[PDB]
């Protein structure tokens, strides 16, 4: 079920992120803002609508039909039809209710895994270059401008570059 | 003032849409999707581009035998299904019976071509009386008359000579033929109408071999008539012939119908009227247009339909949990 | 002695309960839950507060016609379902037949009100003999007699004048009427019993139009009788009348039954006896009280039941894996 | 399927923890003991009994019924009823057996995720203040009394407090 | 040359097999598994070690009554199902009818023991003519003859004395008996063949009570014959007796069949021939041997079969995603 | 759904690993090679074939059968049989298609979890003794021979042993 965190280590969602489903919020001296992970959002939009279409498309046997044609001395046969009609309704009714329930459980934790896989993509790029605040944010030890911000958003951040500047800020925070 | 930051997160919006889950109920969510079809157009429509046969105030039987109030007809000659009112007022004006009615209706529910034709004309009963076979039970223009597609033969002079007639179906098409027999009420009526007191009606094709005899007895009045008329039918194949013989009580065919059947359907009971639409799936309270896999409108569908369930919602989550 | 610690963990207990999983079998677990209902109370019960009609050693026919060993009756007048033994010993004492028996039983399976009434009394057959219509096949107090609710009329003096009688249903309720015809064995018996050699029984309502004729032939003995009695029935609507006519072989109605039907049910075959309980779901081997969605007791349920399966367990895990 | 560990990185369950389903075992100089995560256990008890109730409640079409009414010359029609009866029994039988199997798989890994989410709640609170033994335990670098023990059990542990005391014990373990 | 390493990974191979998934299509994978059975052996086989009864160019009726071209018979005496051609050429040589044919066929679909026996021999009709009951509709060796297991009795001298015969089943087994009645075409033929103009056929057991009367009427020719022959059947229980009586138009039993039934089956329509195999599940186009849960070969199975679906593949992944 | 990585942080699969389904590839001065996690692979082979067999074996109601026996004036009853026949075909067809789809989704992420659980077993054993390259590999800070390589493959790696030679190579990489 729950992967790390939707309503877990990340209480709440960005009411203000409006260009996608999962993404990043930054703040530096240049400013702050939301920016959705275009590629990651499209994966999920595809998977989800693929799920819904499958549930619809696999029925792909609708067939052909009728009502009510036995007479007053054929009540036994009509009762047979009643039982059959009711029996199918009971079967389809149950299968659909449970399908919906079960498949909703799984759609929600799908989103959960998508997010957690994003935390992890970023986390494994920076490391001792930033603090895991643990609320879903990273505090940079070095200074990270907008050109830098975009370099993590697209999986091309340069660790060997900033290590220099960071080890130094750890030796500043452990002193006066 | 402080250090730089970047957070990972997920979106949210003003959606109030709720969803359920095996483990949780009433969970708010970004977007959702009902897969349960719940609407119909409130109309009786064509079924894949074929108009249904909507008998208005007529039963199939009234219509076929030509009850005087049903011959306000002009139609058809092709249909996808039939729709009857629950209690159509013009059935058998003269009370009685149509044998295998239910199977006949089923046969006629979807017909590819249908055409009335004169099969034996009234002017081929020279020794019997054709124009007197009429009843107050079964009136037209205030004047009393009878089923128009069949002939209530009675005696001419004081005689009912024995009938031996036959008809050979020389058409391409199967044809549907109806005749009947009249059950009189007592010795006097039977003599008054037919002379001969002990009568029969026999009918043969390559398949059919029937012999009918009137039950002369007392029955309670229906449409003010204790008499009773039982009708029967067959499908005479092309190149076969039907053979009639009777010395009394014969209700003889005049018109018959050419039929070609290729497809099955059924009879819908509905009080509605033609809505000049088209559908793939019709119900008695309206037509349904959707590709959704389930519906809850009505169990008596005719067409290619979603699957009927007892449910008010089938809501699938597409989005994520939506927080305060 | 060493450093401080904190572990995260989960519980475990001495449960032996096992569960299965698409990928694993026989997995031990903390708590579990069978959703398959497997028990019943071993009793025939009321169905939603209505007692069933338990014919003991009688068939529906024996019971309705009033076979002298079934009028151990006094009842009912309402029931939810009927229960018959597999082979009830008292059916038709005088051998024969009840037409549309199976449909009649179905009609009678669940009845909202049922009341025997005298419809035509034995003292309204002044010119025929009522008290001699009796048989050794069909004995009561050692003395031989007959179905109590119907009358085997025979000739008086040396005459069977033609009967024309009618009865108008003046009640609020539909009523169920039964009559019959007697098939004699040879010309002598028929004359000895009825005088007239060529006889009939005709019956009419607004709906019914029947005419019955005895087959005089040789048949093998049943209950020491080669004779045969065929019965028939109809439902006479309020304000309609039934019209009987016969010059011989008539088994005439004396009592009939008021019925009101609103609900359907069926006939249960079971050897059990009333258990003074109530249930929503009855089986022939006992009643089931549960909200579980499946069961495996018996396929011939009557009521609102779980769904029958071929299964011995449907065990759902609620707890966790339980380790050694 | 398996999230990190039930029968994974945590061989076995606390036979001695009896107040809940998931929780913590501590040891310090004041003593040792089990204490269940009340809040986390209630979530799972709710989810699980909700699952069971749904499987029951969605059937919510039981309907109405019969046995055996056709005669010796209506064998064809009775055989039709047989086929129908059997057909429904085959359908319900399969759907129930697989429902159970599938939903048990998922009930078990639900528990797995719940536990792993607890390890992670604690892990993201302490960090370099304790060693991830990797058997599901944390060895505190600093000294953690019962008031401290409860502060992690309820998500209010004070990291900024015990740094240094820890840094100090790392400089002790890396020497002789 | 550089630092040492250890990678975690998973395997891959040359597999092109593809699989689908609620969220993804056409996903390549290591190993997979179709659970949809798609193959059959193209043969008509025994069903659990019992050979079916394959009528070649005969209908069940032709076969039973002993149509002269079906008595290419010698068999059986046990079978699991029956197979008929779609349009077997030898049905009722003399045109007519076999009552409750469909129910009879059903009864006969699976039979545990079957044996023809002489029930009443042709030399026990001393006052009637046995060897003249023959027709051009129904020819054997160029010479015209008749159904071999039944006897078309006609008048001897200028007389058809009234027949009263009876037969007591003294066997262990139920036995299946067929007789019939002949419908002549006019007063002359009926007199020419039977003398007596007003005739009947009556038949009684402990259960059966029938009386048949020829309909003398005009019918269209079938196999050059306007006459018509209606047959009937019963199962005479051990120790019961059948009673025949007729003064004309009787088609009398000579042979009858011992039957024991314990098991139900049905009739397969197929043009194939016995393939000397054995199966648990047979279809009209071939037999299926599998433990797979679904199949798509053919809906009209007889046996213990997988479940029929409209599907071309049901492929389950067992391996992992396979990359280039 | 996706746990960390099959086609995620681990780009593709070892075409050359042929002794199992999941495992490790090493390189040191003694050489290089693939070696499957025998124990982990057998778990999955068992689970998977158990899944397939269950799907087959639970049908365990096949029953008994027929074709087409009503006549030209019993068309209403035949239509009843049609409806029933079609109805069951629609039910089985849908249930099978979705079963397959749903259960394939779950089979694939089962494999995903199995792998990710292996990354994690190793990751929690080494730590600052190796760099998380983030493509599924670890670069050892110390030198790790074949006897050492096997010690991680079987969960007995000795951290306290090399945690030193490593500290030393971190003070080399943070300089010329
Ligand atoms: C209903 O229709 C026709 C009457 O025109 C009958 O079929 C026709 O039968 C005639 C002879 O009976 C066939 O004649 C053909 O040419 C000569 C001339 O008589 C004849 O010697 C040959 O034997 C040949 O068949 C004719 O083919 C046939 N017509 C068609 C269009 O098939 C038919 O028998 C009548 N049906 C009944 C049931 O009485
Ligand atoms: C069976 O019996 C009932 C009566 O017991 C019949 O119904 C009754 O029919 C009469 C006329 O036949 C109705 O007469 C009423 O009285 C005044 C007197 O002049 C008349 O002017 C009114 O217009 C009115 O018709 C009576 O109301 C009616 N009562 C009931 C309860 O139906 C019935 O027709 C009989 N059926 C047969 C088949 O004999
Ligand atoms: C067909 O034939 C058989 C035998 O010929 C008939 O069954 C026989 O019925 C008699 C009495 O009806 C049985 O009675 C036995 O002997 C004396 C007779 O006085 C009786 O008092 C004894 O108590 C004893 O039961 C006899 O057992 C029985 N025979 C056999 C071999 O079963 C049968 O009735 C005939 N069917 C018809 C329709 O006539
Ligand atoms: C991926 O991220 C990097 C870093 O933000 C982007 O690199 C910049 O690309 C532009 C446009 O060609 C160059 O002029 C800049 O000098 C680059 N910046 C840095 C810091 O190297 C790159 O454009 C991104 N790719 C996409 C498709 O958005
Ligand atoms: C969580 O645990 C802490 C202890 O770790 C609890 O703190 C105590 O609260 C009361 C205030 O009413 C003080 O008098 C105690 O001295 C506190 N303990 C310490 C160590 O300061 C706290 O109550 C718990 N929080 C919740 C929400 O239950
Ligand atoms: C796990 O890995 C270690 C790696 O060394 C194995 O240790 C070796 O085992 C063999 C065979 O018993 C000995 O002969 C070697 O000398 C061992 N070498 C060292 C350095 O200890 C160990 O056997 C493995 N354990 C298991 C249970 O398979
Ligand atoms: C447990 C629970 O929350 N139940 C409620 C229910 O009472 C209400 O009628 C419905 C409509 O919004 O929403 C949900
Ligand atoms: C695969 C397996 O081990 N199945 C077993 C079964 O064989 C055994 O009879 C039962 C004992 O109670 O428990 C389970
Ligand atoms: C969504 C998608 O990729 N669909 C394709 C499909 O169109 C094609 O016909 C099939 C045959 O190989 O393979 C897959
Ligand atoms: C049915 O509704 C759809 C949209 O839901 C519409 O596109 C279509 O035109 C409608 N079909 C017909 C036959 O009118
Ligand atoms: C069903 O069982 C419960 C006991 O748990 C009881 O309250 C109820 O009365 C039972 N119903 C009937 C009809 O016996
Ligand atoms: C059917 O195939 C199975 C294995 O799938 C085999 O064991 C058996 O021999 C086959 N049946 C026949 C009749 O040959």
């Amino acid at each position: 079920g729950l992967f790390g965190a939707i309503a877990g280590f990340i209480e709440g969602g960005w009411q203000g992120m409006v260009d996608g489903w999962y993404g990043y919020h930054h703040s530096n001296e240049q400013g702050s803002g939301y920016a959705a992970d275009k590629e990651s959002t499209q994966k999920a939009i595809d998977g989800v609508t693929n799920k819904v279409n499958s549930i619809i498309d696999k029925m792909n046997t609708q067939f052909e039909a009728v009502g009510r044609e036995f007479n007053n001395l054929e009540r036994r046969i009509e009762n047979l039809n009643k039982k059959m009609e009711d029996g199918f309704l009971d079967v389809w009714t149950y299968n659909a209710e449970l399908l919906v329930l079960m498949e909703n459980e799984r759609t929600l934790d799908f989103h959960d895994s998508n997010v957690k896989n994003l935390y992890d993509k970023v986390r494994l790029q920076l490391r001792d270059n930033a603090k895991e605040l643990g609320n879903g944010c990273f505090e940079f030890y070095h200074k990270c401008d907008n050109e830098c911000m975009e370099s993590v958003r697209n999986g091309t951040y340069d660790y060997p570059k900033y290590s220099e500047e960071a080890i130094l800020k750890r030796e500043e925070i452990s002193s006066g | 003032l402080g250090s730089d930051q970047i957070c990972i997160g997920y979106h949210a919006n003003n959606s109030t849409k709720q969803v359920d889950t095996i483990m949780e109920k009433n969970v708010t969510v970004t977007h959702a999707q009902d897969i349960l079809e719940k609407t119909h157009n409130g109309k009786l429509c064509d079924l894949n581009g074929v108009k249904p046969l909507i008998l208005k105030d007529c039963s199939v039987a009234g219509w076929l035998l030509g009850n005087p109030m049903c011959d306000e007809f002009i139609r058809v000659p092709e249909w996808s299904y039939i729709v009857e009112r629950a209690n159509p007022a013009n059935d058998l004006c003269y009370p009685g019976t149509l044998n295998d009615y239910e199977e006949l209706k089923h046969l006629l529910s979807r017909i590819n071509h249908f055409e009335k034709t004169l099969i034996i004309p009234r002017s081929s009963w020279p020794n019997h009386e054709t124009s007197l076979g009429v009843s107050a039970a079964c009136p037209y223009q205030g004047a009393s008359s009878f089923f128009r597609n069949v002939v209530w033969l009675i005696k001419k002079n004081d005689a009912y000579p024995t009938i031996k007639i036959s008809y050979n179906n020389t058409n391409r098409e199967d044809l549907l033929i109806l005749w009947g027999i009249h059950h009189s009420n007592n010795a006097a009526e039977q003599t008054n109408l037919y002379k001969n007191p002990d009568t029969y009606v026999s009918v043969g094709t390559s398949t059919l071999n029937q012999r009918l005899v009137p039950k002369i007895a007392t029955r309670s009045q229906v449409n003010g008539q204790s008499g009773r008329m039982d009708f029967f039918w067959t499908i005479l194949k092309p190149n076969d012939a039907i053979h009639f013989e009777s010395n009394g009580n014969f209700i003889a065919p005049e018109y018959a119908y050419k039929i070609v059947k290729k497809g099955d359907s059924t009879i819908m009971k509905s009080e509605m009227e033609y809505g000049h639409c088209n559908t793939k799936c019709q119900t008695p309270i309206g037509a349904i247009n959707s590709s959704m896999p389930f519906h809850n409108i009505h169990p008596l569908t005719i067409g290619e339909c979603p699957k009927y369930v007892k449910s008010n919602k089938l809501v699938l989550a597409t989005g994520l949990r939506n927080s305060p």
